[PDB]
């Protein structure tokens, strides 16, 4: 019952980039509630996504995801050097609620 | 004097299936209009009215009951259907009008581990007949002999709960379920739709 | 929406850990909504700790249900997480936040760091 996020992702400003989270067994049942953090150093985490794709207000709409079979994607556009943070997933199990491990992004320049 | 429907839908608790909640709705303009954006609306059928002439009727005795059930026991809400919920919990009559109303309510009524709030009904002797409601939480013997209040064996408690969580699929999940029985006949009517003299 | 986190910064090995979430804004005692406590270790991932309902339902983290305990206090808006048996390798930023289902946590408040020596 382990969420499983890569360890970094990097890319160039003004591209792309995509942070997955990929479920490890079927504890998740629906795995229909996938929510995505942004945590600064110092920061309290920021949620951006939440219910797979849903935003929150006060939120850019270069932030959206999806899913695909039992793994979430968290899709970055127009990738700017303010967005260097640890990103998390998190989720429902049968008992309790879990977090990933934590992807850091890193913005080349 | 509009007609407080707020109070039916919009309520921050409902009631177990076992001991459904019916209030009298009365003295009232009740439009029909209102209550079409509490959810996907995934359920709205009417016995004996159309759904799309609520507002042209004027109605002589109203009631809303109200009770939480899983998604796949809403299809026993019915005339003419057997199962576990009409038969033990909630009964309508064959000869029912009305409109019935439900809709997904898992945001509000799951729970991280499980949320076990919701009775209903397991074992009863005989059926219900239309519109009963069976408070009693008396122990249920199902041996020939008197186990006295005594959960042993062929001897069991009436009630169990639901336990909802937001990892169930549909079907699993809670639903909130409003039943609006309607009088339609040559008696003198107070709930009337919102129309001009 | 705000919400405040207050309490011992150092804590002793074998001692009782007790943190204070205040909190303003909204009231906890609505459908669907709660508070509840996410610690991080240094270098690691969030951890759930505990979650309390609008109802007085208790949940806690399957590992630590038998150390962590959580009241509330709707009269002057509190919540209170209290860990027993301190280890000095429980040392973490601690994190009160607000608990729905859509959304797991939301208005997470700046947390408290905690150090066991
Ligand atoms: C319940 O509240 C929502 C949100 O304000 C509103 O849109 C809806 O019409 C209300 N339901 C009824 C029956 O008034």
């Amino acid at each position: 019952p382990v969420l499983t996020q890569p360890a970094s992702v990097s890319g160039s400003p003004g591209q792309s980039i995509t942070i997955s989270c990929t479920a490890t067994s079927s504890d998740v049942g629906n795995y229909n509630y996938v929510s995505w953090y942004q945590h600064h150093p110092g920061k309290a985490p920021k949620l951006m996504i939440y219910e797979v794709s849903n935003r929150p207000s006060g939120v850019s709409n270069r932030f959206s995801g999806s899913k695909s079979g039992n793994t979430a994607s968290l899709t970055i556009s127009g990738l700017q050097a303010e967005d260097e943070a640890d990103y998390y997933c998190s989720s429902y199990t049968s008992s309790s609620l879990l977090f990933g491990g934590g992807t850091k992004l890193t913005v080349l320049g | 004097n509009l007609c407080p429907f707020d109070e039916v839908f919009n309520a921050t608790r409902f009631a177990s299936v076992y001991a459904w909640n019916r209030k009298r709705i009365s003295n009232c303009v009740a439009d029909y209009s209102v209550l079409y954006n509490l959810a996907p609306f995934f359920t709205f059928k009417c016995y004996g009215v159309s759904p799309t002439k609520l507002n042209d009727l004027c109605f002589t005795n109203v009631y809303a009951d109200s009770f939480v059930i899983r998604g796949d026991e809403v299809r026993q809400i019915a005339p003419g259907q057997t199962g576990n919920i009409a038969d033990y919990n909630y009964k309508l009559p064959d000869d029912f009008t009305g409109c019935v109303i439900a809709w997904n309510s898992n945001k509000l009524d799951s729970k991280v581990s499980g949320n076990y709030n919701y009775l209903y009904r397991l074992f009863r002797k005989s059926n219900l007949k239309p519109f009963e409601r069976d408070i009693s939480t008396e122990i249920y013997q199902a041996g020939n002999k008197p186990c006295n209040g005594v959960a042993g064996f062929n001897c069991y408690f009436p009630l169990r709960s639901y336990s909802f969580r937001p990892t169930y699929g549909v079907g699993h999940q809670p639903y909130r379920v409003v039943v609006l029985s309607f009088e339609l006949l040559h008696a003198p009517a107070t709930v009337c739709g919102p129309k001009k003299s | 929406i705000t919400l405040k986190e207050s309490g011992p910064t150092l804590v002793k090995p074998t001692q009782t850990l007790t943190l204070t979430c205040t909190f303003s804004g909204f009231s906890v005692t609505t459908s669907g909504v709660g508070v509840g406590w996410i610690r991080q270790p240094p270098g690691k991932a969030l951890e759930y700790l505990a979650l309390i309902y609008w109802d007085d339902d208790k949940r806690y983290s399957t590992s630590l249900k038998s150390r962590l305990t959580i009241t509330k206090d709707t009269s002057k808006n509190q919540v209170v997480l209290t860990m027993t048996n301190m280890d000095p390798v429980d040392t973490a930023t601690y994190y009160c936040a607000r608990h729905t289902i859509p959304s797991i946590f939301d208005y997470w408040g700046q947390g408290i760091l905690v150090t066991v020596s």
